């Protein structure tokens, strides 16, 4: 099967540079014209850059022309996007996009011919610095227990329960962007009330921007 | 050029919905995007449905108008649909502003409200947050009101926009930030969640 | 036949 997988995303300062990478599997990159699409938070899809099969022609959106450079390594089955002199308006999830038809049929700006999309990589262009989260337990027929992941930056935070073994009844709520510019979220798992004193519930918090991994045991109040 | 689509559209569960896109002389793509996810191609090249996409999704392109038809609308079709095409003037790719599709007629579900008082660890870290978790409700519109004693709370309230759960019911969070002093000084604190005229209340005391 | 709108010039 066709798979597109991007990396290179992260927090960067205004005026800074970031190199995005897209690794293609399940097909030969050289047979396809490729493109980059981006999406600002709560905003629509926007075409960024495009490249031909051998990289003879490149194309860029008006707003990124001169700062961004789309390139490809057919030998490595990888598409790149060097993003220089970055601004706050460049903050978006960046997707790698593959046309359904080969280089002879679908060109890089033909945004109506896309059949495969990447997982996306978040680019945060802020003057703010990385902040690790503070994890607090939300103590409990059925009892609702969870853990509060407070004051972190930037997104994301992933919360698993009992090293991912506990999946049923789990709901990790979307984060709240406070007036301070920091995020906070909560993950709640519904468990049997009879098991509370005999069983252990641990939330596994992971904040990749600060390389933070917190395991918090959520036990009943005293 | 640019692509024009209506920001929103609604369809009753099991019925047919037609999403239109307006552009000139193009080869159109239709991309489904769910809130937390990457987009998915439902149609490309006006009518080509990728294998794995249910045949309830069909694409048609008439003179200067693209159309995505969804016959027998299901709960899982509730998503953002973007049209893509080519801008020959500029030489780049173009997208419509998207069409958020709301699949109505799902069973009206009452919200399950769970209120949490500040933890011991958070109070030692000289902080107080009241966590009000609202889950399992349809439609996805709730108005949260916080009460200090018997009085409505004006400041320190942060509420997440309602988002869909795994089971297709909705969910939202409301956080009340206080000083450990403000938490202790009152007898109790209430989370009033209004969903379709009916109010569900939960109370926490120090 | 579908032909790409852009390619490397010959």
């Amino acid at each position: 099967e066709v798979q597109l997988l991007e990396s290179g995303g992260g927090l960067v300062q205004p005026g800074g540079s970031l190199r995005l990478s897209c690794a293609a599997s399940g097909f030969t990159l050289s047979s396809y014209q490729m493109m980059w699409v981006r999406q600002a938070p709560g905003k629509g899809l926007e075409w960024v850059a495009g490249i031909t099969g051998r990289g003879g022609v490149t194309g860029y959106a008006d707003s990124v022309k001169g700062r961004f450079t789309i390139s490809r390594d057919n030998s490595k089955n990888t598409l790149y996007l060097q993003m220089n002199s970055l601004r706050a308006e460049d903050t978006a999830v960046y997707y790698c996009a593959k046309p359904a038809l080969d280089s002879d049929q679908c060109g890089f700006p033909e945004a109506g011919c896309i059949d495969a999309w990447g997982q996306g990589t978040l680019v945060t262009v802020s003057s703010a610095s990385t902040k690790g989260p503070s994890v607090f337990p939300l103590a409990p027929g059925t009892a609702a227990l969870g853990c509060l992941v407070k004051d972190y930056f930037p997104e994301p935070v992933t919360v698993s329960w009992n090293s991912g073994a506990l999946t049923s009844g789990v709901h990790t709520f979307p984060a709240v962007l406070q007036s301070s510019g920091l995020y906070s979220l909560s993950s709640v798992v519904t468990v049997p009330s009879s098991s509370l004193g005999t069983q252990t519930y641990i939330c596994n918090v992971n904040h990749k921007p600060s390389n933070t991994k917190v395991d918090k045991k959520v036990e009943p109040k005293s | 050029s640019e692509l024009t689509q209506d920001p929103a559209v609604s369809v009753a569960l099991g019925q047919t919905v037609r999403i239109t896109c307006q552009g000139d002389d193009s080869y159109y793509g239709w991309y489904q995007q769910k809130p937390g996810q990457a987009p998915v191609t439902v149609i490309y090249g006006n009518d080509n449905r990728p294998s794995g996409i249910p045949d309830r999704f069909s694409g048609s392109s008439s003179g200067n108008t693209a159309s995505l038809t969804i016959t027998g609308a299901q709960a899982e079709d509730e998503a953002d649909y973007y049209c893509g095409a080519y801008d020959s003037s500029g030489g780049g790719g173009i997208f419509g502003g998207g069409t958020k599709l709301t699949v109505l007629g799902q069973p009206k579900a009452a919200p399950s409200v769970t209120l949490f008082p500040p933890s011991s660890e958070e109070l030692q870290a000289n902080k107080a947050t009241l966590v009000c978790l609202i889950s399992d409700f349809y439609p996805g519109a709730v108005t949260v009101a916080w009460k200090a004693d018997s009085s409505p709370v004006k400041a320190g309230v942060e509420t997440t926009t309602p988002s869909k759960q795994s089971n297709n019911k909705y969910a939202a969070s409301s956080y009340l930030s206080l000083t450990p002093e403000q938490w202790k000084s009152h007898r109790s604190y209430s989370c009033q969640v209004t969903h379709e005229g009916s109010t569900v209340e939960k109370t926490v005391a120090p | 036949k579908k032909v790409a709108v852009v390619r490397t010039p010959p």
